[PDB]
């Protein structure tokens, strides 16, 4: 369709998420947690309680909401998925993106996993689930090995939550139908739908064996399904609101279980009315991950909507209430540490500065032009700053920006990118002449300035920073390519920017003409 | 802002609007998305129907407000 | 020669959108006694709005009238029995000048004219007494409220919007006979909102899919259902549908409410269209007589208002002309029972 161009303003180096968390991945061997951010970068932290700054690396190449990630081949693989579309697939040793599979329509929003058989399985708002051999992946060229996908139809409703079992023989994925649909992933043959939930169910959890299925449901109860007897055995209300999250020991007989109302309990299964209330969150759960050194679990990880991330111990189980007060734990037991998202944003009437403010309270400057900010300006008011900074000037406009990671995103279309004459003296830029320049014109050649095609290098007027990541995407979403701006340079980059650049942005930046 | 446009068939379309845009604007922006002239289309807010050359503030046209589209059956 | 003691309603030029609603006016059961008060309250305290409404009460009395005149002695109307309304097109042209000349127009259109225009009166007379039941007319007879439910399916916040309505906006097809049940479920039933369309949450600051749904909080004592009865291509571009729905007689929003009700509601009145484009057509009503003076030789069987003729069609045959033809359904009037 039609192929937008778009930028983030960011720093190069973002240590903190900027915004939720959706997942986590524990890995046992090198005692290091994957945080997949809301705000589309996943990072590593150490869980040393030893180490004073936990960070360790991020992993920048998701435009968008990283939904789901999968460690693979004991740590050395990441398989992420997200809103963005895409599935990549990373390196999670030196934590790179190897490649990008786009066989996906919409947001990709699960990802099932097979130790046994190293499958993995992808599910979004697009009902298609893709299954995905993880030794087939790494395919270097077109000769050598080309990536091939195998799918799953039926689905009538947008997937949410997907689940495989360990031996690989039953997946089965939970939607807005209210249905779980189950196949065979080595045939691909449907196996049975089980019905009874009646609100999406956003979590899935299946025994060892796959003959046991544990699903929770925005309608607050978690369903214990019997696959040898195609029914539900068990259901459990123990949330007041929707269950997002799930978790179950080795032994599949205590789940945990977390969503909106923030109380996160245990259950044990044999006997549902005594259940346990472990902690209250600050912020609706979004996915737990046990951490697993010992049987009875030490401690549970928890992703909320916040940007912090909370370990939680469990030493101290060993109840008679059903509906306790007191949460058992009320401080975690590490943290770490989130930074502030963007909520607000303002284009000013300059077509030029945006004013933002963050979950702090604070308020920023920004130059869109030069793609950096200007100054942050504390907590003051921010429709007063606005009045404040009005100025009694008309400018077309001709980007939009977006706040979904947190951050400042700013795209361009072709239907307004080149609205924009402005004059080099009220621009505040010089060479002397003082002609017309074409904002839109002139930041896309500030993009694409390390492009060897668009050589005889940049604008002439000023630089965007070299580290600013440079998006070529379809309109509504989906990523097609995406680098940062100092990188066009490259043999893989320049082969790619030649097959993703719409024509219209080959006009301005390669042709020079308006 | 957002807001939400019933059309004929009673599916629902989202508009990206601005409260200083006028009516005009929004039935443009129903032309692009449903091939119907502005001339012919008739909108109704809460029971009351927009009128050309005022805006959506004038209204109180918020995020999630709901028009319905709808046309003159001349007789 | 079988004249009839219903009054019709001669046509001043293209004007029976104006006479069709007008006739379906006269028969709902609070309207006449209700602007009797209100002319009974400007009488007293004092142009605009008061033209209106006295514009309305000499209508309804010129047809009161002309019905005693016909049932005291019959032998001295023909073949008419029929008053011109010119006060009330006049009034309607200064309220609005599209109603000038003498083009063809839409009858919903001006219903909304006339009863949006009446409960303006209402409100600046609550303001003029209230500074020193009646107001009330517009908003117990026509007008309901709604609730629309938008649920973000990613944090599953559901935010609420109550708005006003007088009639309910339906679709006739899908774009094989669909019922009123189905084009009322089209209205207010759950509407999932995905794919290149989605909802905005402003909680979770980003694009998600959502599930809507309207409910019918207070309702009236009338129910009006305006009918889509036309759709659009794009290639003036526009066309009629000139098939309709499966239309019953009685009529009950429990599934769609906000609480559960046994409020049924009875069909009484249906106006029609009749032509194959949008641009011009011809208006007429149909209205079920119910309910009280020495004239029960009717009741149950349905009149039909052609401008200055009226007709009398059975229960079963006027049916079948409603449901799938000649002139098409476009809106529909039923009423608490
Ligand atoms: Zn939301």
């Amino acid at each position: 369709r039609k192929v937008q161009v778009s930028y983030v303003i960011r720093d190069e180096v973002e240590k903190y998420n900027r915004n939720g968390v959706n997942a986590l991945q524990l890995d046992p061997a090198l005692n290091r947690l994957f945080t997949a951010g809301r705000d589309s970068i996943i990072r590593i932290w150490s869980v040393n309680q030893h180490k004073q700054d936990p960070y360790i690396a991020s992993m920048e190449h998701h435009t968008d909401w990283v939904n789901d990630i999968v460690l693979c081949c004991n740590g050395k693989t990441l398989i992420s998925a997200s809103s963005d579309t895409t599935v990549k697939v990373w390196n999670a040793h030196k934590g790179f993106c190897m490649s990008t599979l786009r066989t996906h329509k919409d947001y990709v929003k699960a990802l099932a996993y097979a130790k046994d058989k190293e499958l993995v399985a992808s599910a979004g708002l697009d009902r298609q689930i893709f299954l995905w051999d993880v030794n087939t992946l790494t395919a270097l060229t077109a000769s050598n090995n080309t990536v091939t996908t195998s799918s799953l139809s039926g689905n009538k409703d947008s997937i949410y939550s997907l689940a495989m079992n360990q031996l690989g023989t039953i997946i089965v994925s939970g939607s807005t139908e209210k249905v779980l649909r189950v196949w065979d992933p080595r045939t691909c043959a449907k196996l049975m739908k089980l019905k009874g939930h009646t609100d999406n169910v956003k979590a899935l959890l299946l025994n060892r064996d796959g003959t046991q299925c544990l699903s929770g449901s925005s309608d607050g109860t978690i369903r214990l399904w019997s696959l040898g007897q195609q029914r539900c055995i068990a259901t459990y209300r123990v949330h007041d609101e929707g269950v997002w999250a799930l978790q179950v020991n080795d032994a599949f007989t205590h789940v945990y279980s977390g969503g909106r109302d923030r109380k996160i309990y245990c259950t044990d299964l044999r006997n549902p009315d005594i259940r346990v209330l472990i902690c209250e969150e600050k912020a609706p759960v979004l996915k737990m991950e046990l951490d697993r050194s010992a049987d009875p679990p030490p401690a549970i990880w928890v992703a909320t909507t916040k940007s912090t991330v909370n370990k939680w111990t469990l030493k101290g189980i060993h109840n008679d209430c059903t509906n306790p007060i007191t949460p058992l734990c009320t401080q975690p037991d590490q943290v770490i540490k989130g930074g502030a998202s963007i909520i607000q944003c303002h284009i000013l009437n300059d077509k030029r500065h945006i004013l933002t403010k963050d979950t702090n309270n604070n308020v920023a400057y920004w130059d869109v032009l030069k793609a950096c900010k200007v100054e942050d300006l504390g907590k003051v008011d921010f429709e007063d700053e606005i009045k404040k900074r009005f100025k009694m000037v008309y400018v077309p406009n001709w980007f939009s920006v977006d706040l979904k990671t947190g951050m400042l995103t700013i795209t361009l279309d072709e239907s307004d990118c080149f609205a924009a004459w402005v004059s080099a003296k009220d621009a505040g830029f010089s060479s002397g002449s003082d002609p017309k320049l074409n904002l839109g014109g002139l930041l896309l050649q500030a993009l694409l300035e390390y492009w060897p095609r668009t050589h005889v290098k940049g604008n002439g007027y000023f630089q965007v920073p070299p580290h600013t990541p440079v998006i070529f995407g379809e309109a509504g979403g989906r990523t097609l390519f995406r680098l940062l701006c100092r990188d066009s340079g490259g043999e893989t980059e320049s082969m790619l920017l030649n097959e993703t650049v719409p024509q219209w942005v080959i006009d301005i930046t390669v042709d020079k003409n308006m | 802002m957002q807001i939400f446009v019933k059309t004929l068939t009673g599916k629902t379309i989202t508009l990206e609007v601005e409260p200083s845009d006028t009516i005009e604007n929004v039935k443009a922006k129903i032309q692009d998305k449903e091939g119907i002239p502005p001339d012919q289309q008739r909108l109704i807010f809460a029971g009351k129907q927009l009128e050309d050359g005022r805006t959506l503030s004038d209204y109180n046209i918020q995020k999630e407000s709901t028009l319905h589209l709808v046309l003159r059956l001349r007789g | 020669e079988n004249l009839l003691p219903f009054v019709g309603l001669n046509n001043l030029g293209n004007t029976c959108y104006l006479n069709s609603i007008l006739q379906v006016l006269y028969f709902c059961p609070g309207f006449k006694s209700g602007v009797k008060h209100l002319f009974n309250i400007i009488s007293r305290k004092k142009l605009a709005s008061y033209e209106l409404i006295c514009s309305l009460q000499s209508l309804i009395i010129s047809v009161e009238q002309l019905q005693a005149s016909f049932l005291l002695n019959p032998e001295k109307y023909t073949d008419e029995l029929a008053t011109q309304p010119r006060r009330l097109l006049n009034t309607l042209r200064e309220l609005n000048p599209m109603y000038e000349g003498y083009l063809q127009h839409d009858a919903q259109e001006v219903l909304q004219c006339i009863l949006g225009n009446i409960q303006e009166t209402c409100q600046l007379l609550k303001k003029e007494e209230v500074k020193n039941i009646g107001f009330e007319l517009v908003e117990k007879l026509f007008q309901g409220q709604l609730v629309l439910r938008t649920r973000c399916l990613e944090c599953e916040s559901l935010t609420e919007r109550r708005e006003d309505f007088q009639d309910i906006s339906v679709p006739v097809q899908e774009d094989e006979m669909k019922t009123l049940r189905w084009a009322i479920s089209q209205f207010a039933s759950v509407e999932r909102i995905v794919g290149e369309d989605k909802y905005f949450c402003e909680n979770c600051h980003h694009y998600t899919e959502a599930e809507r749904s309207l409910l019918f909080d207070k309702m009236p004592e009338v129910i009006t259902i305006h009918l889509k009865c036309f759709a659009a291509s794009g290639l003036g571009g526009l066309s009629k549908i000139n098939t309709p729905l499966l239309t019953p007689l009685k009529l009950s929003l429990e599934e769609w409410s906000t609480k559960p009700t046994n409020d049924s509601y009875g069909l009484f009145a249906v106006v029609m269209h009749s032509g194959i484009t949008i641009s011009s057509g011809h208006y007429t009503a149909s209205v079920k007589v119910t309910d009280e003076q020495s004239l029960k030789e009717y009741e149950g069987k349905w009149l039909l208002f052609d401008d200055s003729e009226v007709k009398v069609t059975e229960e079963k045959d006027f049916l079948n002309s409603l449901s799938p033809p000649t002139s098409t359904p476009y809106l529909l009037f039923y009423k608490k029972l």
